[PDB]
């Protein structure tokens, strides 16, 4: 539950941008950590599965990265597409249950 | 995690000079063989697949009854006649009724009547065969490495398929790092699919006895038909009414799917809709570890602290797994692990998951290990931040020995002479124990076919005391013996 | 009926779960105790000839209990 | 392959039934959760459901609240939620997992299910 | 453990199918044609005694 | 799997033309291929039996080929003759059945 | 020598019963097939028979759909179809070979007798 991401981002195209989300050992460090990207008024998509996996499909833009208790989530090539709401998913098992990050808002200097 | 936590589950241990074992593999149970200096695998036979079946024989489960029509003569002219009784699709009885002035002819007496109705099948239950070389095994041979299983149910990535089928002897699989895993199964002698037919009714199908299956007393189709309409036995599935000897009438009995499922009481069911696969049954193979070398042997220990991500579980089969994570350096490594005393004196028990390494630093590893009963604790990693964790195995090894005792005695009620070849390194009192064990069976299925378990609960007491009250000490303790084998096989049967 | 010639003693068992064996396994003395309780009757009459004709303890069990399964099962 | 019931305009105090249709090899193979979104809020779970197994497990600011439930003749997944209020105004997200205890990766989505609550 | 009936088979075409006939023993036996390089083994079972 | 040649085929008077007969193991490879010469109009005439084999009283022109998957038949010299359908048949284990390979037209030239 | 029934104009739904006599040799140490050919298309297997032996072998497109017999008294071999419809429309053949499972060589054929469904 303690699961911290920043709240907005911002970068410009080919400017790789870092969403870094903490927790607890068991909140993120002691689990896989799973970002995915929502576009407005459309389902989440998963990015990055277990701790730097990309779905097929998915293009390498997006790398995931796991610290020790912390992971962040790696976005090359920035583009206006990429706008959209991340978060990092990852089962603690103190709350015994699945948290969600706050997500981060992907503020990029296009138009 | 497929192998582990299934409940129906053997340690094969060790291989022969030549470098194979025997193992017998079952749909539900899993095998886990392990040799020194070999990677432990996981077995488990998970589809028996029968294609190009051949309809031997339909049968009627439902019929109707219509076109109904009756004949008669008068006493002492005869039989009467029924043009419908020319054809073969109506069903026909001749009876006897009162005849008279009343009735309608000239004297006094018991008439001819014959009644015929039109047969016409509903719903028929199809019985199909296969030729053994038709038959095709799935075989998932997983490698027993601790590296957590890629996304899905083991049917990809991790886990290699082999399909077995008569055609060739020799099944090969390559897995990665661990080299190549030679099997020669022999799916010839496991079903024996020449005595069965596959039964489906409606959705449902059977593998049943094929002299069980011809001798069912329901209308049926050659099964070369085409026509159905040429019903052998219709007299089964119609009864016909003279209650007063005044008229004859025939009526169509019911639905027969109901009777059916009865009577299927003790057959095995199976699938028939898309394709017929089954998942009843075993299949004796050779395991050969020529080719079986240990993955990440080239590997250096991890020097870097291990944390338990998922607390020691105890298993079902009186081993632990353990999740444990890497936070150090050197990312392909090789765990270092061990089960010792209070002390870190003596090692106390073995690695199941031989060779644990961790691949990846994220990634964690489940490492199964088999304590030995009572106190032990689990090392892991080097001094710095090295892991200690004590487990009780709250068990005997006498306990386990009857435990292991009732489990072979299980398994030769199951698989009958085909259990001496199960972690068999081609012994020689093996091979008298299953020429014995093959006279013996013999015998006893000749004595025993189509006996219920409280048939052999009765002929295993009776048995029992004919032992018991005989004068001749030889005689009675081979009759106490024979019973009280028939009593183990009545009480473990019928599942 | 075919309901009368179950798929019982046919040697093809193997560990996985039958159509109706736990269902089935019982069903058999179930209807024997209920018929013997319906019909206490006949089962008088069993024990009887059972004493008349077995000479010793084992076989007049025997032949009460014979009777008694059968009768149920000739019906 | 995961659809969704229409949206549904309720009111506080009442309870909303949310049906998620599975196909025949994800109900038997998979495992499904129950994702909320508020309406411009972050994602939040609320319990998860193996069809084949139920034992529904739920998280616990929902826990005594909603009820997972799955319908194995129909293949569909059920999310019923009671008491609604202002605060579960969200769309309604019914995702598949791998059905391990460590596996948490929603590769398949709904296309979501909008409950809307309020006095009127 | 078996003999051949078909003594002496012998390829005489390369595409031209030859059809064996041998008298297998009673229980398991097997099949072996041809060598090493992509030798096939046949396994075959006897029912009689 | 089953039995493909190509739709049509050309050629020259006094040419060499080879029609390939392609299928999967289960049919050509592990059972005989036969090549049927048909005019427009008549029921096709047996041309090859068996492999590599021609009945007799047919012209050594036509020779059939057979590889260990599949098929082929071959004319020494070509003619107006040979402008005919020309199929290859050959029973199929799998299908349980007799696949025919659709049709071959020899398109001899000189109009 | 393999002589068939003539021409037969047929409907939508409807059978055509196909003849094919074959002489006393024939008969007794060859075996029948039936082979049609739509218009503008490949030769197409239906099925064929030994008619010593009887039990014809069908391809499973025309399985439960037609019926080969061959009546031994008068060694005339009959084909029969059932649910006739346009795509039917072809021309027959009866075609002998050997009663082998391996040879396949119709070294003898009929002339073909050709089904229609429209008017002539
Ligand atoms: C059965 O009765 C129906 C209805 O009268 C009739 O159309 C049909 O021809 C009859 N069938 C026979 C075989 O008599």
């Amino acid at each position: 539950s303690v699961l911290t991401q920043p709240p907005s981002a911002s970068g410009t195209p080919g400017q790789r941008v870092t969403i870094s989300c903490s927790g607890s050992s068991s909140n993120v460090g002691s689990n896989y950590v799973y970002w995915y990207q929502q576009l407005p008024g459309t389902a989440p998509k998963l990015l990055i599965y277990r701790n730097n996996r990309r779905p097929s499909g998915v293009p390498d833009r997006f790398s995931g990265s796991k610290s020790g208790t912390s992971a962040s989530l790696a976005i090359s090539g920035l583009r206006s597409e990429d706008e959209a709401d991340y978060y990092c998913a990852t089962w603690d098992d103190s709350l015994s249950g699945l948290v969600f990050g706050g997500g981060t808002k992907l503020t990029v200097l296009g138009q | 995690m497929r192998c582990i936590g299934i409940s129906n589950r053997d340690f094969v241990e060790g291989v022969s000079g030549g470098s194979w074992v025997d193992i017998v593999l079952e749909h539900g149970s899993c095998v886990t063989t392990m040799a020194k200096n070999k990677p432990t695998l996981d077995f488990e036979l998970i589809k028996t697949e029968a294609k190009h079946p051949a309809t031997l024989r339909k049968y009627c489960i439902e019929a109707k009854l219509t076109n109904t029509t009756t004949a008669s003569r008068c006493p002492t002219q005869g039989e009467p006649s029924l043009n419908e009784e020319q054809d073969k699709r109506f069903v026909c009885k001749h009876s006897m009724v009162d005849r008279g002035w009343g009735n309608g002819c000239g004297l006094f007496g018991k008439g001819g009547i014959v009644t015929c109705a039109m047969f016409t099948c509903k719903k028929n239950m199809e019985g199909k065969i296969v030729q053994p070389e038709n038959l095709e095994y799935t075989i998932v041979i997983t490698p027993h490495s601790g590296e957590e299983n890629a996304v899905g149910n083991d049917t990809g990535k991790h886990g290699k398929e082999i399909k077995v089928t008569p055609q060739s002897s020799i099944t090969e699989a390559e897995l990665t790092g661990y080299g190549t895993v030679t099997m020669e199964c022999s799916p010839r002698t496991g079903l024996d699919f020449n005595e069965m037919v596959l039964l489906q009714m409606e959705n449902k199908a059977w593998l049943v006895h094929r002299q069980w299956f011809l001798d069912l007393p329901l209308p049926w189709l050659p099964g070369a038909d085409t026509q159905g309409s040429n019903w052998i036995q219709k007299e089964t599935l119609v009864t016909f009414k003279n209650p007063h000897a005044k008229k004859q009438d025939v009526v169509v009995l019911g639905s027969q799917e109901g009777a059916m499922h009865t009577a299927l009481t003790g057959a095995t069911e199976i699938q028939m809709s898309s394709g017929n696969l089954l998942f009843t049954g075993h299949l004796k193979c050779r395991l050969r570890m020529d080719k079986l070398q240990l993955k990440g042997m080239s590997y250096s220990m991890c020097t870097g602290k291990f944390k338990v991500v998922k607390e020691i579980a105890e298993t079902q089969h009186g081993t632990i797994v353990i999740r444990v994570q890497y936070e150090g350096d050197g990312s392909p490594c090789k765990i270092p692990f061990e089960i010792m005393d209070l002390e870190k004196r003596h090692v106390l028990g073995r690695l199941i998951t031989v060779n644990p390494i961790v691949t990846e630093k994220d990634s964690p590893v489940n490492i199964e290990a088999e304590p030995p009963f009572g106190d032990s604790y689990i090392i892991i990693g080097v001094e710095p931040g090295q892991l200690k964790l004590s487990w009780f195995k709250k068990g005997s090894s006498i306990g386990q020995m009857f435990e292991t005792t009732m489990r072979g005695a299980k398994r030769m009620a199951i698989l009958g002479d085909t259990a001496w070849d199960f972690g068999s390194l081609g012994g020689v009192f093996t091979s008298i124990g299953k020429a014995l064990h093959q006279v013996f069976g013999a015998i006893y299925g000749a004595a025993f076919s189509g006996v219920s378990w409280t048939m052999k609960i009765l002929i295993g007491v009776v048995i029992t005391w004919i032992g018991m009250n005989s004068r001749s000490t030889s005689l009675s303790v081979s009759l106490v013996l024979v019973g009280v084998v028939t009593l183990y096989l009545g009480v473990m049967v019928q599942a | 009926s075919v309901a009368l010639v179950p798929h019982v003693g046919m040697g093809l068992e193997t560990r996985t779960e039958t159509w109706m064996s736990s269902e089935g396994a019982w069903k058999h003395a179930q209807r024997i105790e209920t018929w013997v309780l319906r019909h206490p009757g006949f089962t008088i009459m069993a024990a009887i000839l059972a004493y008349t004709i077995g000479t010793t303890y084992f076989q007049r069990v025997l032949i009460f209990i014979l009777l008694t399964a059968v009768a149920p099962s000739m019906t | 392959q995961l659809v969704e019931s229409g949206a549904e305009v309720k009111k506080p105090g009442s309870s909303v039934k949310v049906s998620c249709k599975a196909s025949g090899g994800t109900f038997n193979n998979y495992a499904i959760s129950w994702v909320r979104q508020a309406p411009g809020q972050g994602l939040e779970w609320m319990g998860g459901i193996i069809p084949i197994f139920g034992g529904a497990n739920y998280a616990q600011k929902f826990q005594g609240r909603v009820t997972i439930t799955a319908d194995r003749s129909t293949s569909t997944v059920y999310m019923e939620l009671s008491g609604l209020r202002s605060e579960d105004t969200a769309v309604y997200y019914c995702a598949r997992r791998p059905q391990s205890i460590f596996d948490w990766n929603f590769d398949l989505w709904g296309r979501g299910t909008l409950v809307t609550v309020s006095s009127a």
